[PDB]
């Protein structure tokens, strides 16, 4: 590849640093963590009910809006110290910089207010390994890799100061 | 101001200075580099054997295993309170180095870079940027350097070699 990707953070207080990315056809917009110790792509969904605070607030994903998801619904879980995390798997088009990538992630459909309710970002991308991700879906630097787009397969970090 | 960034497919010059010292990760399936030891001071206090460091972008702190974290709070003067530690804020600027061994370098962060010194007052409390955190295996038990170590240091996560990239940053 010659092509070099880049997005622009938010920092929130010197604890929460995060960026956009787009989910589908067209783009729903999200905020997100990208994250080193994690491995997958979780964003909320459309399903969540209204009674959980830690959705209510953020944006949600309609698989409904979108002419390119393609179904799959296998039930995936992810244990937290505070409770519980569950969503199911869904596949669309993520665009992150100039990147466009078909991406297997995850819908929540619950999750503890805590501490959930307290991010400004809607979601996570992992950035972690497949030996780390759950369900073992493939993490979304693999498939970007795969592409054969990248100057270089590495990627950076700055975060600002306040 | 700019809040971050984040580049695909290489660095940018322009936020940092000098050149990568780089390390190879203990196994590939984890973000997980080898340290040397903990310093308080121009002394070598904590982890001194070896231990796991965890490089973690998705938090906003350092942390460390309980038994660590009591020392490292000890030896700097800390006050416990229910989710955080904390120093009389007129004592904050005048907190000593902590120092992490990593590769062929100590990494230095100052007082101002892990106190939130929001007050200078005797009676008022100041928040550290350094909690407890028990991580469980394999990963675990590990330190873990996210938010505060990486506005210090520029990272750069090179999976083409298996290994991490430090350099000062520029702000
Ligand atoms: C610079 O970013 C630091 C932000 C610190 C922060 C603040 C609030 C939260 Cl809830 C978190 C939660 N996070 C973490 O604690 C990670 C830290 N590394 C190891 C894995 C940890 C992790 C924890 C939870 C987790 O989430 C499952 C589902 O992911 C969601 C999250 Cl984390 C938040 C919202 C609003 C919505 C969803 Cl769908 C994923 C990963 C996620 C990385 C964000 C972190
Ligand atoms: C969804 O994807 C997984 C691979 O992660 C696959 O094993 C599974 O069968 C798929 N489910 C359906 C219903 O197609």
């Amino acid at each position: 590849g010659n092509t070099t990707s880049s997005v622009i953070l938010t920092n929130y207080m010197d604890t929460q640093y995060y960026g956009e990315i787009g989910i589908g056809t067209p783009p729903q917009t999200f905020k997100v963590v990208f994250d080193t110790g994690s491995s997958n792509v979780w964003v909320p969904s459309s399903k969540c009910s209204r009674l959980y605070t830690a959705c209510v607030y953020h944006k949600l994903f309609d698989a409904s809006d979108s002419s390119s998801y393609k179904h799959n619904g296998t039930e995936l879980t992810l244990r937290y110290s505070t409770g519980t995390v569950s969503g199911f798997l869904s596949q669309d088009i993520i665009t992150v910089g100039g990147i466009t990538v078909t991406q297997m992630f995850g819908e929540v459909t619950e999750m503890p207010a805590l501490p959930f309710m307290l991010a400004e970002f809607d979601g996570v991308v992992g950035m972690g390994f497949i030996e780390q991700a759950i369900g073992r879906v493939t993490p979304i630097f693999d498939n970007i890799i795969s592409q054969g787009v990248l100057k270089e397969d590495v990627f950076s970090f700055y975060y600002n100061r306040d | 101001s700019l809040g971050g960034q984040i580049v695909l497919g290489g660095s940018d010059p322009q936020h940092y200075e000098g050149n990568f010292h780089y390390i190879n990760l203990i196994k590939t399936g984890v973000w997980q580099i080898q340290m040397k030891g903990v310093s308080v001071g121009s002394s070598t206090l904590l982890c001194e054997d070896g231990c796991l460091a965890l490089v973690d972008t998705g938090a906003s702190y350092i942390s460390g295993s309980t038994s660590s974290i009591e020392k490292l709070m000890e030896a700097l003067g800390a006050k416990k309170r229910l989710f955080d530690y904390v120093v009389k804020c007129n004592e904050g600027p005048t907190l000593p180095d902590i120092s992490f061994h990593l590769g062929g370098k100590e990494y230095t962060l100052t007082s101002a870079d892990y106190v939130f010194q929001e007050s200078y007052s005797s009676k008022k409390l100041c928040t550290l940027a350094i909690h407890a955190m028990d991580i469980p295996p394999p990963t675990g038990p590990t330190w873990a350097l996210g938010a505060t170590f990486i506005r210090k240091f520029y990272t750069e996560f090179d999976r083409r070699n298996n290994r991490i990239g430090f350099a000062l940053a520029r702000h």
